[PDB]
RNA sequence: GCUGCAGUUAAAAAGCUCGUAGUUGGAUCUUGUGGAGGGUUCCCCGCCCCUUGCCUCUCGGCGCCGGCCCGAAGCGUUUACUUUGAAAAAAUUAGAGUGUUCAAAGCAGGCCCGAGCCGCCUGGAUACCGCAGCUAGGAAUAAUGGAAUAGGACCGCGGUUCUAUUUUGUUGGUUUUCGGAACUGAGGCCAUGAUUAAGAGGGACGGCCGGGGGCAUUCGUAUUGCGCCGCUAGAGGUGAAAUUCUUGGACCGGCGCAAGACGGACCAGAGCGAAAGCAUUUGCCAAGAAUGUUUUCAUUAAUCAAGAACGAAAGUCGGAGGUUCGAAGACGAUCAGAUACCGUCGUAGUUCCGACCAUAAACGAUGCCGACUGGCGAUGCGGCGGCGUUAUUCCCAUGACCCGCCGGGCAGCUUCCGGGAAACCAAAGUCUUUGGGUUCCGGGGGGAGUAUGGUUGCAAAGCUGAAACUUAAAGGAAUUGACGGAAGGGCACCACC
């Protein structure tokens, strides 16, 4: 089956973390799952990832830290019209002043700080902090 | 396992022992030969896994015995690969 | 969790949860309707009734009292309520065969105390209280 | 895993990266078709078709020495079948079963089995029926059943 | 309990599987550079092929010097989503202003002059309004779309047919022409058109494997009965007895025959089956898992109301059979009583064939499918490799034993993986840091699986299933005591010998 690719990826690179390692296998590699990734590098939360390619779908291998705590999905994919917005993060979030909803929005996938500045609701994707 | 071990560049068989299709890139176990039997002397190619009864067109008439897995050779030789 | 978190799952939750709503005991009551037809009260707060005849009721181990109840039929009803009597010497002060104010204990259907088989009480016997009866600055106005 | 057993398993198999010729091969293109043509003649469905040229012939597979599969090939002609041998030997399978089933009415592991395997059809028509690769209006039936394996 | 519950044992996963609706569903189809707004690349015009995709034009303006250029007109296959507009009765609500004596309110009010100004100034905002419908922008995400038995492109031509009403000043007879439309042949031009094959599924192929199923057939010993032979007095049975059996002789020993039942030891935290279940021989009939494969198909899937198959034992109906055991029943004991435990006898039943019945502690008391996360030694099956021995023709091919590796299967051991109320569990783990998909089901203890109506059944009953009234506890795990006609040690002339 595997209904949804990204739900089950997360869970591996959240469970690896935990018992202390800094390489993973995750498959079957989404383009989804890279500008999921990309984003969360930047922020810095993980380094460099290599995405090997085969012909069935390719697989990704990550390099991270200690200093992602938890990278959530949220699914089914719900919207969010910018005061809605509030409301979510409240509940996901440890604190205002750090953590980050990422969505994706006509403009891209981005985090919530990006699309407040863009005027763009849209679907919301995951979380993580 | 160690938990801290590489796995982006893996040992030349002693971590590509593993199954097939847990292998970083997916190889078969499985590669051809060159065969030039002695009564049947002509340059035939075989796959290793032959399935079915090779034919010869010299005295004999057999080649292989399928199994349930590499066939085996009635009297055969030369066994080539070539580079697969 | 174990249970669909879908999109389009909307009618699978709402109808689900109309079912189960009913295997709580308190809902049932309120919307079958069975509660009214059941009690001798209409929902009424109080009701009023005239008096068949002062009992006695014993209590419920290990407390050993009589507790001097009466014994009302309704207006309204005719049908029959066996209501407790408050304070000392109050019991007196109801005479047989005239008309009382019957009201819930404050449990709201269960029998209170260690007297069993009453769920009501007695608080005003003709148009006069059983406090200003029973301290004394009302009299009986026969 | 399985769709009609309990058990999971895998015995997949798996192609290489690769795909040039590889170099050492011969017979054209075209060399392989007329090769191809012969054994379809004789009652040899495409699946034995590429088992027959892989083990005993040059091909690693018929798919890089043409630019097509080995049934589209065969289709272009139109020497094709008119249903696929997938569906074939579904139904091929259930009549010696209801052979069985009426020679012998106390073997109810048979007619169990039967259940499954006449359920599995009917999904697999409900594929090629709406996709306008049979009839919308055939069905499965015994009589239908008895006339289309012969 | 959507956010946000629980189902091993506390209330609780349909006996099991198939299956339509419903819900849910893999991967794959574009990036860099000057100017402008913000950093030190990166986010309105353009450029590589594209850039708001095109043309075709013609009517009504803008241009520049008849000729030429660019805005408006058809639109980019269709929707969801998101963003902007329009359109939304008041009061209420939020909320701006205002000194109601403050406030609840209210919509007012505030200024300078003796009146001699015949007046001045200012408010009565703004927000919100599920949906659905209307409007414009975005193109990520999620659906939908095209040429594979070819038609897309160009004034490319032919063959064939219909039709438009304009002009030779006008009006009538004729004929072409032009425009629109419809249909037919042969030929150019396209890079002339197919994404991969899921550590998803289906299907073929090969060699094997198993108390899997059906049908036929073969065999063993015991038990009981019968016949015959031999010896003589007790035999059965229990804690102790007795019923009962016995010189026409039992029990016991020997020999042969018949009937029905049944597959020991070997037989195991072993195997196969969806579950219920499945062990003597040999053959036949159809079926299936796992593994091997550089074969085939190309998303064909997951879970499931309706509906469907199988489903222990007992029971019911009709036939066959009836050794053994045996509800019922008749006796003998034990007991104050003893309709029981125990002993003897014994009907139905137990067995087979054909119909019914649908229930169990149908228990791992633990839904199914998928992903991720410790270690170690075994066992059954397939495949792969080998330094080693052995079996046969000295052989090779191969079997047996030895060692290692790769799959999937029944299980075990180990621990500060993590969880749990604990017992415990590599899953019952990855859960207040709560969301992978989906079905079923639970709401204090009784009343009650009762009442009632529906439905199925020949019968027995099965399924579906309340309330009145009553009560403050019922229940789970674990700990300390006491107790035990529980187990192992030790001790006493207030215990015994």
């Amino acid at each position: 089956v595997r209904m949804n690719v990204l739900a089950d990826a997360l869970k591996s690179i959240n469970n690896a973390e935990k018992r202390g390692k800094r390489q993973v296998l995750i498959r079957p590699c989404s383009k989804v799952i890279v500008r999921f990734l990309t984003v969360m590098m930047k922020h810095g939360y993980i380094g460099e990832f290599e995405i090997i390619d085969d012909h069935r779908a390719g697989k990704i291998v990550v390099n991270l830290t200690g200093r992602l705590n938890k990278c959530g999905v949220i699914s089914p994919r719900f919207d969010v019209q910018l005061k809605d917005l509030e409301k979510w993060q409240n509940n996901l979030l440890p604190s205002r002043q750090f953590g980050f909803i990422v969505l994706t929005t006509s403009a891209g996938i981005m985090d919530h700080e990006e699309a407040r500045r863009k005027h763009t609701g849209g679907k919301i994707l995951g979380f993580f902090f | 396992m160690p938990l801290a071990k590489d796995l982006l560049h893996p040992s030349p068989e002693e971590e590509k022992r593993k199954h097939k299709k847990k292998r970083l890139v997916q190889s078969p176990n499985s590669y051809f030969m060159d065969v030039k039997c002695p009564g049947c002397y002509k340059i035939t190619t075989v796959f290793s896994h032959a399935q079915t009864v090779v034919l010869c067109v010299g005295c004999s008439t057999v080649l292989c015995q399928p199994t349930g897995g590499k066939a085996r050779l009635t009297e055969g030789c030369s066994f080539r690969r070539k580079q697969h | 969790m174990g249970k669909c978190r879908g999109l389009r799952t909307a009618r699978k939750l709402r109808s689900h949860r109309r079912d189960q709503k009913w295997h709580d005991k308190q809902y049932k009551k309120a919307h079958l309707g069975t509660a009214l037809k059941a009690n001798p009260f209409g929902g009424a707060s109080h009701a009023k009734g005239i008096v068949l005849e002062k009992v006695g009721v014993e209590a419920k181990q290990p407390n050993s009292a009589i507790r001097k109840c009466v014994r009302v039929q309704l207006i309204k009803n005719g049908k029959k309520i066996t209501a407790f009597v408050p304070n000392d010497g109050c019991l007196n002060f109801i005479e047989e065969n005239d008309e009382v104010l019957v009201a819930g204990f404050g449990r709201k259907g269960h029998a209170v105390g260690d007297i069993p088989g009453v769920r009501f009480k007695v608080v005003k016997v003709a148009n006069v209280s059983l406090l200003a009866l029973y301290k004394g600055k009302k009299e009986r106005p026969r | 895993g399985r769709m009609h057993a309990p058990g999971k398993g895998l015995s997949q198999s798996a192609l290489p990266y690769r795909r040039s010729v590889p170099t050492w091969l011969k017979l054209t293109s075209d060399d392989v078709k007329e090769q191809i043509y012969k054994l379809a003649k004789k009652g040899l469905t495409p699946s034995q078709i590429g088992v027959i040229l892989r083990d005993s012939h040059g091909v690693a597979q018929v798919r890089f020495v043409t630019g097509n599969k080995i049934l589209r090939i065969l289709k272009s002609k139109g020497l094709a079948p008119d249903l696929p041998e997938d569906l074939y030997h579904l139904i091929k399978k259930a009549v010696a079963v209801r052979k069985h089933l009426e020679r012998n009415r106390k073997d109810k592991d048979a007619k169990f089995r039967l259940i499954l395997i006449e359920s599995r059809i009917h999904r697999l028509a409900r594929y090629y029926k709406t996709k306008r690769v049979l009839p919308p209006n055939w069905k499965y039936e015994s009589s239908t059943a008895s006339a289309l394996v012969a």
